[PDB]
Parts: C-alpha cells; sequence; structure tokens
C-alpha cells in the first residue's frame, strides 16, 4: 500500500532507476509523469552497476529523505552497503526477489512489501545474527567487564552459562555448560540446510516491476492509455515464459482487459484518429509478422525454426510444401506482409492457426494489442521492445551507453518515431546476423560438452556481442539448434554457458549461463552456481550486476577454473 | 541412389580419389591431374563492400613440349564439365566476329568474344604461343578484373566476364630447355608477366623401367576391342561449386607471410619472376578448392599445408642445376 504513503511523497528524492531494462523505464517515465503533476522536481538516474549507484549515492551526499531506487535491493544488508542512511526513507520494488532479512527487517528505512503465498523464512534472522557461538559480545568473570552488553540471552550473548533469555531448556548444562553451542549449530546449519536454500542454490524474478504502478495511479483517476501500453511493453520483455516468467498469462486476461474494457470512456464515438482507445488480439512471437516478407522472418526466430530446421536446406523444402498448404506465392512471400494484396493478407493467420495444429508446431500464438496514433500505419505490439533491444549500442564514444538509454526512455512518446524506425531496422539486421553465426557454429562442431553441461567459446569481438544480452541470445539459438539434431533423447537436458569476448575491455572474456530445456518454472542454479569455483580457487571473479546470471573475468584465467567448475 | 555421395564421400582416402577420374591416359603426371582436379570446381566471390569481385579464376600453365600429349588433356574437362566452347590457338585479332544499332544491314549481328559467351564456366584453347599478339593483349584483363569494357561503336555498353582460361601452349627453343631459367625458354613481355599460375611443366629424361611400365599401359589401352565412373563425379561438382560456399578462419595465416618472404630472400633476380599479389592469394584458392573437394566449408592446416606442398614441389621444378633452394629451406618446414 501507498494510499497512506504516498502522502508523504512531496519534499525532495531521487529516483533511480536499476541498471538497463525495459521494466525499468516503463516503470519510470510514469512516474516522471506523475512527480511534475504535483509539482515536483525530482532526479531520475542511470546506473552503469553497484559501484554506479554507490558513487550516485555518494554524489548525492545529502540528507534528500525520500530515496528512492527500483528493480533492486538484494545485495546486503544494505544498511551495511548504505552506512550513512540514518532513518532515510528508502523504497524497494523489485521482482528479483530473493533478498536479504536485514533488508526486510530494521524497519526504519526500507519497504517491506512482504505480500506472497510464502511463510517460509520467519526464523531466518532469529538464529544467523540473534545466535551465535564463541563469540565476544559477552561479559567474563573479571571485574573489569562488568557491564551487560547487548545481552540477545542466546547464541549472540556468551556461551558461559550466561543468557538470560533462550528460555526454552535447561540453564547450567543440557550436557554440558556450552552444549548451547551444540544446539546453537543444530538449528544453525540443519536450517542453513534452507537458508542455503535461499540465495545459494537458484535465483528467479518475481512480479512485475510497474503493474503494481499502474494499479497505484489508478486510484487517482487516470485513464492513460499510454500508460496501459507502457506497463504492456514492461510486462512483454519478460512475458517470455521461456525467458523469464508471466505465469498469470490466462489470469490477466481478466486483469487488464477488466482494468481497461468495462471502464469504455467511449462506447459509440471511438472512430477517430488520435489514439483509439487500446484493443485486444490473439497473435504470435513469430518477429515481425508486418513490415518485412514472410520467408526472412520466418526464418530468423528460434521456435518458428528449430522445430522445423532450416538453417539446413531440408527445412526449406517442407517450408515450400506448408507454404504450398497454405499457397502463399513466393514473390508474396518476398513482399512485405502489408506490402501483399488484400485478402491473402487478411486471411493469412486465419488459416495458419488451425492448419499448423497438424504440423509440428503448437506454441506460436499468444494474447497481445496493438493500436494506432493515425493513419501512417499500425503498430504492433512487441516491435518496440525488439526495437529498444538494439538500441544497447556499446560504441567506443564512452557517451553512447547513458545516451542510448535516455534516448530510449524519449522514444516510447508518441512524438519521436523516426529513431523508432532506425530501431525496427536495426534490430532486423541483428537478428538474421544472430543466424549467420550458427551455421558457422553447428557444422564446425564448436558444441563443447567437456562433462556435465554444454559450452561455447569464441574468439574475437562483434559489435552484436560486444554487450551480453545478444550473447544470451546467440546461446539461446544455438541450444536449440543442436540439441534438436545431435543426440538421442537422453542428453537434451543439461545447461550451456557460452565465452563473450571484449576486446574493448583489454582481455577480459566475458560469460553469461543459462539453462536446460523445457523446464520454466523450474530455473537457475546460476544464481550462485558458478560461485564454486570462486570459492575453490578463486580468481578476479565479478559478481557486479544486480543479474544473477554473469560474471567477468580476464581474458584467459577461465579454463582452469572452469576445471575445478567442473562440478 | 542419391546417396551416392554420402555412403562414401566423407572417407580420408577421397582426397586422392579424384585424380584417378581426370584422364584416364597418364602413368605420371599426379601434379597437373591434382591441380586440374581442384581448379575445375574451385572458386570464391568473397564481393566484399563495392570494392570489387575478387576471383572466380585461375590460369593454371604447362609450358611443356612441342608434342608430349597435352591437347588431350584438356577434351575430358569438356566431356565432363558443365560449360564450354572450342577453339584453338589463331583465334581471331580478339575483337571477335563493333556493331552500331540499326534497322539497316538488319541489325548488323553482335558479339564481342567468347569469355562474353561463356562465363563463370570454360571455353578452349589450344596451341596458344605462336598467336598474334594482338591477342595476348586483349585477353590481359578478362582474367583477373573478370570485367569487360567496349566502345568504338553506336555504344560504349559493358558486360561481365567472369571465367578462368585453358592454357596449352607451345615452349621455343626446340623442345626443351634445361634447368637453366624459364624466362629465356620462351620470351613473352614484361605487362602479361603480371599474372601467372598452377606452373608444370613435361620436362623428359628417360628410364627404361617406366618406359616398359607405360608401355604396357598402352598396349593394355590398346586392348579393349569389342574406381570412379564418370557417371557420377559431374553431379559431385555441379553440387559443389554451385550450393556449398566455403569460408576461411584464422589459424594459422601468419606463415603465408614468411613463405612469401621466402620467395623475396631466396628468389630476388636469380628465378624470382614477378609472381606478386595474385599467386599468393591462389594460395587461398587451392585452400577452398581443398575444403569444397572436402565439402568442409572451413579447415585446419590441412588443405594450406597441401597448397605449399604443391608450391614447394613446382618452384624446386622450374630452377637451374642448382634446383633445391626452398627444398633445403623447407626440410624444417616439410
Ligand atoms: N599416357 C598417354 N596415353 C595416351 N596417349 C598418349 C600418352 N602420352 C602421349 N600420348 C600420345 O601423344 C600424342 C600427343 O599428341 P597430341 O594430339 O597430344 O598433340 P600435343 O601433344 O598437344 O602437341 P602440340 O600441343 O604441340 O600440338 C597423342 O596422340 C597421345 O595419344
Amino acid at each position: 500500500l501507498r494510499n497512506d504513503f504516498y502522502r508523504q511523497l512531496v519534499g525532495k528524492r531521487i529516483l533511480i532507476v536499476v541498471n538497463y531494462d525495459i521494466d525499468a523505464i516503463c516503470a519510470s517515465r510514469i512516474l516522471q509523469a506523475l512527480f511534475k503533476y504535483d509539482h515536483m522536481l525530482y532526479t531520475v538516474v542511470p546506473i552503469m552497476g553497484v559501484t554506479g549507484l554507490k558513487r550516485a549515492y555518494g554524489e548525492h551526499q545529502g540528507d534528500v529523505k525520500y530515496v528512492v531506487l527500483v528493480n533492486c535491493g538484494g545485495c546486503v544488508d544494505i544498511v551495511e552497503l548504505l552506512q550513512p542512511s540514518d532513518d532515510v526513507t528508502f523504497f524497494i520494488c523489485d521482482s528479483h526477489r530473493p533478498l536479504d532479512v536485514c533488508n526486510i527487517y530494521s524497519d526504519r528505512q526500507v519497504c517491506i512489501l512482504g505480500d506472497a503465498s510464502l511463510e517460509e523464512n520467519i526464523p531466518a534472522f532469529e538464529t544467523i545474527f540473534y545466535d551465535s557461538e564463541g563469540e565476544d559480545e559477552d561479559e567474563d568473570e573479571s571485574s573489569d567487564t562488568e557491564q551487560q552488553h547487548d545481552d540477545s540471552g542466546a547464541g549472540e550473548s556468551d556461551q558461559e552459562d550466561q543468557a538470560p533469555r533462550s528460555r526454552k531448556l535447561s540453564r547450567l548444562e543440557r550436557h554440558e555448560q556450552r552444549i548451547l553451542k551444540q544446539r546453537a549449530r543444530r538449528q544453525w546449519e540443519s536450517e542453513r540446510d534452507r537458508i542455503m536454500f535461499e540465495y545459494t542454490q537458484f535465483s528467479y524474478y518475481g512480479r512485475s516491476a510497474a503493474l503494481m504502478v499502474f494499479e497505484l495511479a489508478w486510484k487517482l483517476s487516470k485513464d492513460n492509455m499510454d500508460l496501459l501500453w507502457w506497463a504492456i511493453v514492461g510486462i512483454t520483455e519478460q512475458l517470455l515464459l521461456g525467458k523469464i516468467e508471466s505465469g498469470a498469462y490466462t489470469l490477466e486476461l481478466e486483469q487488464i482487459q477488466s482494468h481497461v474494457s468495462r471502464l469504455t470512456n467511449k462506447t459509440n464515438d471511438q472512430n477517430t484518429m488520435s489514439a483509439s482507445k487500446i484493443t485486444f488480439e490473439n497473435d504470435l512471437h513469430l518477429v515481425l509478422y508486418r513490415h518485412w516478407p514472410v520467408t526472412e522472418s520466418m526464418r530468423y526466430s528460434r521456435y518458428s525454426s528449430c522445430q522445423l530446421k532450416l538453417w539446413t536446406l531440408r527445412g526449406e523444402k517442407r517450408l515450400h510444401e506448408l507454404l504450398l498448404e497454405m499457397g502463399l506465392p513466393l514473390v508474396h512471400a518476398r513482399q512485405t506482409y502489408g506490402a501483399m494484396d488484400l485478402v491473402l493478407r487478411k486471411e493469412f493467420f486465419s488459416m495458419v492457426e488451425r492448419l499448423a495444429e497438424k504440423y509440428d508446431i503448437a506454441d506460436i500464438v499468444y494474447g497481445t494489442f496493438t493500436l494506432s496514433y493515425g493513419y501512417r500505419s499500425r503498430y504492433a505490439a512487441a516491435d518496440y521492445v525488439y526495437a529498444l533491444l538494439a538500441i544497447m549500442e556499446s560504441v567506443k564514444k564512452h557517451k553512447t551507453p547513458e545516451d542510448c538509454f535516455l534516448e530510449a526512455s524519449d522514444a516510447l512518446s508518441r512524438q519521436h518515431k523516426q529513431l523508432l524506425s532506425a530501431g525496427i531496422d536495426q534490430a532486423k539486421l541483428l537478428h538474421a546476423a544472430v543466424f549467420r553465426q550458427v551455421q558457422s557454429s553447428l557444422e564446425a562442431r564448436q558444441v563443447h560438452s567437456a562433462g556435465s553441461f554444454f559450452y561455447y567459446v569464441l574468439q574475437e569481438e562483434h559489435a552484436f556481442f560486444s554487450y551480453p544480452y545478444a550473447l544470451g541470445l546467440l546461446a539461446r539459438f544455438l541450444l536449440r539448434g543442436h540439441v534438436a539434431t545431435s543426440r538421442a533423447r537422453q542428453a537434451s537436458d543439461l545447461p550451456l554457458i557460452a565465452s563473450c569476448p571484449l576486446n574493448a575491455s583489454e582481455g577480459m572474456c566475458l560469460l553469461v549461463g543459462i539453462v536446460p530445456v523445457r523446464e520454466d518454472s523450474p530455473r537457475n542454479f546460476f544464481g550462485k552456481a558458478f560461485e564454486q569455483a570462486a570459492q575453490k580457487s578463486g580468481v578476479a571473479l565479478l559478481q557486479d550486476f544486480f543479474e544473477p546470471a554473469v560474471v567477468q573475468l580476464r581474458q584467459s584465467d577461465l579454463t582452469r577454473f572452469l576445471d575445478s567448475l567442473t562440478v | 541412389d542419391i546417396a551416392t555421395i554420402q555412403k562414401l564421400s566423407k572417407d580420408p582416402r577421397i582426397v586422392e580419389r579424384v585424380v584417378a577420374s581426370m584422364a584416364p591416359s597418364i602413368y605420371g603426371h599426379d601434379y597437373i591431374k591434382r591441380a586440374l582436379a581442384l581448379a575445375l570446381f574451385g572458386g570464391e566471390s568473397k564481393n566484399p563492400g563495392e570494392k570489387h569481385k575478387v576471383r572466380g579464376d585461375i590460369n593454371l600453365l604447362i609450358c611443356g613440349d612441342p608434342g608430349t600429349a597435352k591437347s588431350q588433356f584438356l577434351k575430358y574437362t569438356e566431356k565432363v564439365a558443365p560449360r564450354a566452347v572450342f577453339t584453338t590457338g589463331q583465334g581471331a585479332s580478339a575483337v571477335g566476329l563493333y556493331v552500331r544499332r540499326n534497322p539497316v544491314s538488319r541489325e548488323w549481328t553482335l558479339e564481342a568474344g567468347a569469355l562474353v559467351l561463356a562465363d563463370q564456366g570454360v571455353c578452349l584453347i589450344d596451341e596458344f604461343d605462336k598467336m598474334n599478339d594482338q591477342d595476348r593483349t586483349s585477353i590481359h584483363e578478362a582474367m583477373e578484373q573478370q570485367s569487360i569494357s567496349i566502345s568504338k561503336a553506336g555504344i560504349v555498353t559493358s558486360l561481365q566476364a567472369r571465367c578462368t582460361v585453358i592454357a596449352a601452349a607451345n615452349p621455343i627453343g626446340g623442345r626443351y630447355d634445361p634447368s637453366m631459367t624459364f624466362s629465356e625458354n620462351v620470351n613473352l613481355s614484361e605487362p602479361i608477366l603480371s599474372r601467372f599460375d598452377v606452373l608444370c611443366v613435361v620436362k623428359d629424361e628417360f628410364d627404361p623401367m617406366q618406359d616398359q611400365q607405360l608401355a604396357k599401359f598402352v598396349v593394355h589401352s590398346h586392348m579393349k576391342h569389342h574406381e570412379i565412373p564418370q557417371d557420377l563425379l559431374r553431379q559431385y561438382i555441379v553440387y559443389a561449386k554451385e550450393n556449398i560456399r566455403p569460408k576461411l578462419t584464422n589459424i594459422d595465416e601468419d606463415k603465408i607471410a614468411k613463405m612469401y618472404a621466402q620467395l623475396r630472400q631466396e628468389s630476388f633476380a636469380t628465378g624470382s619472376l614477378p609472381i606478386t599479389v595474385r599467386h599468393i592469394e591462389s594460395v587461398i584458392r587451392m585452400s577452398e578448392a581443398h575444403a569444397r573437394m572436402h565439402l568442409r566449408e572451413n579447415v585446419m592446416e590441412a588443405d594450406v599445408s597441401m597448397a605449399i606442398r604443391m608450391m614447394l614441389e613446382s618452384f624446386i621444378e622450374a630452377q637451374k642445376f642448382s634446383v633445391m633452394k626452398k627444398m633445403r629451406s623447407t626440410f624444417q618446414k616439410y
């Protein structure tokens, strides 16, 4: 709730919107709007990393009490992170959910939006910080330390039969005067079975970043159509239930339509140009039905391709055979779908949905929205987001990271669109440059298993694959690629790694972790899994991202680290 | 009976089984056998950005003997390979049978050569070396710029010549010289020397054992009255130079520089007859040729080192009685 706490929000603030994300911008531009509405000046921020965050707060060494960060938080007992915080108001709203408890407790400078059907970690603080063994926060028999310290009367207090609290059992000795430590460790470790179940085996994401924010601003009587679209963007990023889960899809078909359909501000007069209120339809995650012909865009998506195996010829043969049953002309299969004639381009999906039921594909259609600004053309559900990811354009000017962020947030207006087509173009060329490596690497047989996983390494830098989003995308097209056709049915289920050269950064051999096949809810080990070898030998590793599934190494200090990381 | 390919086509011994179907005619001469064998289907356009179109071309040459069987080597090429035309030495003045376009004379019939008439294929030459210098001029761009360009009519249009070239010439000096230098063996002008390729030669000296062996083979050849067939590999090479489109990757491409230096340092004014930056790139052509002989599309040290093997043999071939320069230089390489 903040139908009460929002009424705190008038004084000065800082609105930080942590490292690059589509949840980020969609969730934050609305609040920029909200906050120049009630006549507040504030601060939006680019985040380059947790160090970027810490210097940022360092540069804002004031007493801005209404500090705000969003889509982060699980890093420390962040009073340890952020010492000078005294009673300063922070707000966490992150869906990176497996977060510390010291950030949850200490009801001082934090917002426990603790609301979940998992009441599983209640004494998770009641024994690690509250108990201790072989400790110094205590007294001694001598008269020089005759003062009572922060006596928790627990293992946090002494273990020499000095514990006024801890009134479950005997006092002097259970079997010995220090069986205190024995039972302390019993509970400690027997329930580190569940502490190590947290944060040291697996990570995930939770819920939205900004649909809660839509309901917040909905209670103040705003029917901002565009805010529905921006939140739609925020979700349709990791609506990708194979990437990171939505789940609620068939429940949000009630939720969001109920937000928007039932309140019909015009039921009879809406046949107008500007922003004719949003609609909903059941369509695909075929990449880019609209502005391209079929036959290139039927070819660069993984799911349409992997099930029909087109990077070899034979897939094209069966492809043509299904265009045959579809009876699309090849010319028409090479003019833009919109550039087609009428009747075919109307009936296209109408036929494809039902007579693809019978030929190896079942999971291409979705439920989404689309709308006009005017009479130019009818933009698409995600063709923003696949234009966005192409704006992470790590050029060597050193300004372009933050500048491309600022550009991106200045994109989803109804105004700036000469760039949006730019994003489309950039996206397409990268999208088929993805495919351009798979044939090279598959049929060169670069699929290094090397034991319990599959593994890739690469050799030099591409501007595609300088940054790691494209890298995860590489790994997540090859994987299906190889494991369709080179295997029996036994070994299709193992995880994957991939090197990522950075000729820019003096030689670091970046990596990204990614998971085996077809287990949507059973997600990453790699919330910590890499860190094993970090303990065993341990060499210059990083975990800088609030994204977990990533590292950054030296050019060449990986292989032995990998041999340790065999297990 | 169409996986005729892939019941067999992936074996390691198939480096040499292609040689057994060149021309089933000659006892010796593995070298030119292999050279034509690779160059019949090798090729790569690799058009970089707007610069030019590099080559679907090569000019292998054998300047042998006036009468060692050479003109017969050529015909099986045609009887297998997809395109051609037959032409012998003493062609036109290289103009060809420059028209102005009218409905007078009933259209004033039109063409410019035969590399205009057969591109990405072959069209044949025999016994060249005693032809009009005014043709050795003329053909001297199409080989490498692979481009034609004309004038001198009612038009100045242009047209594509992507081809390779037959060789088939004749030496001067009677039959063939000793190991004494090659520029002295046949006398072609300076700005033609530019390009050059697969340098082989039918140098002859007498072994009676070999005379016995081949002559048995000959009379056996004259005794047929009434591994590969020609039935198939035709289609292998259609497939190979049509569909698959190889590549290269950094494996050892620095070694090429040391060997080019081995030319320039061992060879300065003795033998090294302006062999510029075409034959070097022909190195790549051999390697890409080998991998398409394998349908590989990439490679390790193997194909490039095979190129180095063959070139190392040849450039020892065309020296002096001091014949072992790169030989001594490459026992460490070899
Ligand atoms: N291994 C061989 N098998 C069959 N015939 C051979 C062989 N070696 C030499 N010959 C014979 O030698 C003759 C060579 O004459 P050919 O018709 O080849 O003219 P040429 O050698 O090309 O001479 P030029 O090119 O100087 O006119 C051919 O008849 C050929 O049959």
